[PDB]
RNA sequence: UUCCCGGGCCUUGUACAAGCUGUACCGGAAGGUGCGGCUGGAU
RNA sequence: GUGGGAGAGGGUGGUGGAAUUCCCGGAGUAGCGGUGAAAUGCGCAGAUACCGGGAGGAACGCCGAUGGCGAAGGCAGCCACCUGGUCCACCCGUGACGCUGAGGCGCGAAAGCGUGGGGAGCAAACCGGAUCCCGGGUAGUCCACGCCCUAAACGAUGCGCGCUAGGUCUCUGGGUCUCCUGGGGGCCGAAGCUAACGCGUUAAGCGCGCCGCCUGGGGAGUACGGCCGCAAGGCUGAAACUCAAAGGAAUUGACGGGGGCCCGCACAAGCGGUGGAGCAUGUGGUUUAAUUCGAAGCAACGCGAAGAACCUUAC
């Protein structure tokens, strides 16, 4: 449809869930894939294998729309960062730029209970 | 073991052909101490291959064995109540062990009635590059290099 | 090596010499420890103050993103 | 887990304080190890122990089998009206009263519901943690006094009979316990009011405990900000200063406030 | 040695022959949770 | 006094960015969040993930330390204004002007209160969800005045001065500059001290001055009286009675959520097996006249019994 043949990939890597969103150069999202899309449930959504499957799925639906090369822009510290990177780099995309872009607070709001006891 | 690395026994070279691999194969065939029966069954296989194929048997033994030599195995690892089937590389000793084992067990499960007949067809088929032993060899082969993500667990 | 090693005479209090001050940052716009910069306590403190001031002027990045995995 | 009453005569002591006789037939909420029911069956015509988990029923099959008074009943204490089982089983019984052996963990809902049922009976004697012992006997002042205090004292008069230290309970509770007696009052302690609004007011005053009565009323009570004047107005009538704290007032004056406020904005 | 079972030699201790503490609150109180502190507790 | 030095010391006035939440669009669909298993909860009125613009209210990531400043409590984004303590160099000035200090007067983490505002997030109480967790959530955490004035308020070590080996690291001054000389912060250790552990020029050593406090444990920081406070409470502070102990540090042990190492067909690498089927034996129950008795995890069970038709035999 868009046939821009080049977008960007935002990989939201959480401990519980892994989401990948492919967007146009402008930043408007083109398509998104999750762990629930594959139908996987419970704790095992954080398993690397599920993230691999989501990544491949997103790649296929992307090539469906004319994609060739993207910029991977990884976010968060999910259990499946590097594996999804490896999957998508060799998924058939001519990926140009990969950058870690984890949004860390500059010591702002006070975190929840389990994130306390800081050193 | 814990202290030893364990030394491997050296099999006595065959009487007829003057080789050890035949001895190992017949030993794998050998059950209940019936070494005479196993040897005769093997020699009947030798006669079958010699009659049905012009070439000398021994070359075929080696090349078929190679045609049933696994080269990439999967090993179980216990990480935090989870299983990691890491693909590793096998030793030549391990290669031959699994080779002989798989060949023999494949030979035994053939539809034919006579042992010599079964083992003969099995070894010829393994020679050509297609058979139960071969099939399972590539089975475990393709099972490996599939868990490459789990390849960083060096076991 | 160390950052101090690959530099000649300069003023540590100048909050406009970006050409040199950029060096004292990581791939990300983070101030390197005394392990990396190779400075005594006093000079490290004064440099940190200068870097903060420069950031506020908008000459230096508050943060960046590393071009790696 | 259950507190192993290794010491002897303690059960008898709590019984004596309870004044359960041959004439009296008493309900036990928690069968436990049968010892409490053992003395209860000894000196009473009829005693029943309610079982919530039939897994726990087999034990008495050797303990309370020798005793014939005990009528084992399998029904959840919360999921029943005790009145019906009283009418049926304890028709022969004269005086209706309760002795419990709960794990100090489940007491409050049970003891509150018992009183909710408006069930006519002699009373209840229970052992529980010191600080939770109806928040002691409790009085219209001090830290102990709470909403629970007001509710319990409204239904029934209160008295703590005994305090029991360590070495009495084998799985050393790291906390001391105490035994309290409750006797059902002839109707409400209060003269008259609406129950719902009264309990709401009681809860509202004690929400932010440290803050004044006036602030507790303005905040905790629904709306309240708009009608604040009226609120303070009634406080002038009922002779109570807003600068008093809820803890300071007594139950009767709580009710006197309830009646005033009920006719004002409710 | 990845584990699992049973030992041997070490090192370290609540307890024997995590814990504690100041306030505040508990209509699920062998006690729990806020807020802060301490080592008279192991990385 | 003169010439400088270092610093999260304090108060006030401004302004920088990252992040979280909420309101808008551009775009874009089917789940999102959660643990130990989910569940509750949110989303087809379009939620999550995304880019752009706004509204805020709190805290300042790297630097950052084993570091610095303060009398303590405590204090870190940056700029400015006002202000306190302190260190060194010259050895210029006064001429004992000194130290401690019962009462008094100030300051005093967090929590808690009164009068107003504020509230992004976090979260007592409370409302739900599965069987010590997970969703929501008022006070509070914030600011401005006035209260309260307590702690494992700790170096569990009152303040001042003089004397008694050194070695090493670290911060900040001076010089003639990897060698000296000051002032702080740690480690090892002379002599010495201590019940021991340990302290040891930053004394718990050797001495002098002043202050507070102690006299077996529990009752008890309780009662009573008094003084403070809006309240919570704080300060001061007994006895009746009861036990012959309470307690300090250390030494052998045996036990643990403990951790390290080293082994044994312990797992792994294989082979052959009962568990499923027909029989033989042994037990637990059942049965009867009795089917005698011992042995019950490994370390009881083809064990005593290594020969029950009568014998044996004990029922």
């Amino acid at each position: 449809k868009r046939q821009v043949a080049s977008g960007r990939a935002y990989i939201h890597a959480s401990y519980n869930n892994t989401i990948v969103t492919i967007t146009d150069p402008d930043g408007n999202p083109i398509t998104w894939s999750s762990g629930g899309v594959i139908g996987y449930k419970g704790s095992r959504k954080g398993t690397p294998y599920a993230a691999q499957l989501a990544a491949l799925d997103a790649a296929k639906k992307a090539m469906a729309y004319g994609m060739q090369s993207v910029d991977v822009i990884v976010r968060g510290t999910g259990a499946g960062r590097e594996q999804a990177i490896r999957a998508l780099q060799a998924s058939g995309l001519q990926v140009k730029s990969i950058v870690d872009d984890t949004p860390v607070p500059h010591n702002g709001c006070r975190p929840k209970k389990k994130f306390r006891k800081a050193s | 073991a814990r202290r030893r690395r364990a030394e491997v026994r050296q099999l006595q070279p065959d009487l007829v052909y003057g080789d050890v691999l035949v001895t190992a194969f017949i030993n794998k065939i050998m059950r209940d101490g019936k070494k005479n029966l196993a040897a005769r069954i093997f020699y009947d296989a030798c006669k079958i291959i010699q009659e049905k194929t012009g070439q000398e048997p021994l070359k075929v033994f080696k090349q078929a064995v190679e045609n049933v030599k696994p080269r990439m195995e999967v090993r179980s690892r216990r990480v935090g109540g989870a299983n990691y089937q890491v693909p590793m590389e096998v030793s030549p000793r391990r290669q031959q062990s699994l080779a002989l084992r798989w060949l023999v067990q494949a030979a035994n499960q053939r539809p034919e009635r006579r042992a010599a007949v079964r083992i003969a067809h099995e070894l010829m088929d393994a020679a050509e590059g297609k058979g139960g032993a071969v099939k399972k060899k590539e089975d475990v082969e393709r099972m490996a290099e599939a868990n490459r993500a789990y390849a960083h667990y060096r076991w | 090596a160390k950052v101090k090693a690959t530099l000649g005479e300069f003023d540590l209090r100048d909050y406009r010499n970006v050409e040199v001050l950029k060096r004292f940052l990581s791939e990300t716009g983070k101030i390197l420890p005394r392990r990396r910069t190779g400075l005594s306590a006093k000079e490290q403190r004064i440099l940190a103050k200068t870097i903060k001031r420069a950031r506020i002027l908008g000459l230096l990045p508050f943060t960046e993103k590393l071009v790696r995995k | 887990g259950q507190n192993f009453l290794i010491d002897t005569n303690i059960l008898n002591r709590i019984v004596d304080h309870a004044e359960v006789t041959e004439k009296t037939g008493v309900i036990e909420i928690g069968p436990g190890i049968g010892a409490l029911t053992e003395q209860l069956a000894k000196r009473a015509k009829k005693v029943v122990a309610f079982e919530i988990d039939q897994r726990l029923l087999p034990i008495l099959k050797d303990t309370l089998s020798p005793y014939e008074n005990v009528t084992v009943i399998h029904q959840d204490v919360l999921k029943a009206d005790v009145k019906s089982v009283i009418e049926e089983q304890f028709q022969d019984c004269d005086e209706i009263m309760v002795v419990a052996n709960l794990p100090y963990y489940v007491t409050t809902p049970i003891i509150m519901k018992l009183l909710e049922e408006h069930l006519p009976l002699k009373g209840i004697v229970v052992m529980l943690q010191k600080e939770v012992a109806e928040r002691m006997a409790a009085d219209p002042s001090s830290k102990e006094y709470g909403s629970l205090s007001i509710a319990v004292q409204f239904y029934t008069e209160a008295k703590t009979v005994m305090i029991v230290p360590k070495t009495v309970f084998v799985p050393q509770p790291n906390v001391d316990s105490a035994v309290i007696r409750l006797i059902l009052r002839d109707g409400p302690a209060v003269d008259v009011e609406n129950e719902s609004f009264f309990f709401q007011l009681i809860k509202a005053s004690f929400a932010q405990r440290r803050k004044t009565l006036l602030n507790n009323l303005v905040n905790n009570l629904p709306e309240g900000k708009a009608q604040k004047s009226t609120i303070e107005q009634v406080l002038e009538e009922t002779n109570i200063d807003g600068k008093r704290r809820g803890e300071s007032l007594s139950i009767e004056e709580f009710a006197a406030l309830s009646n005033g406020l009920y006719k004002a904005l409710f």
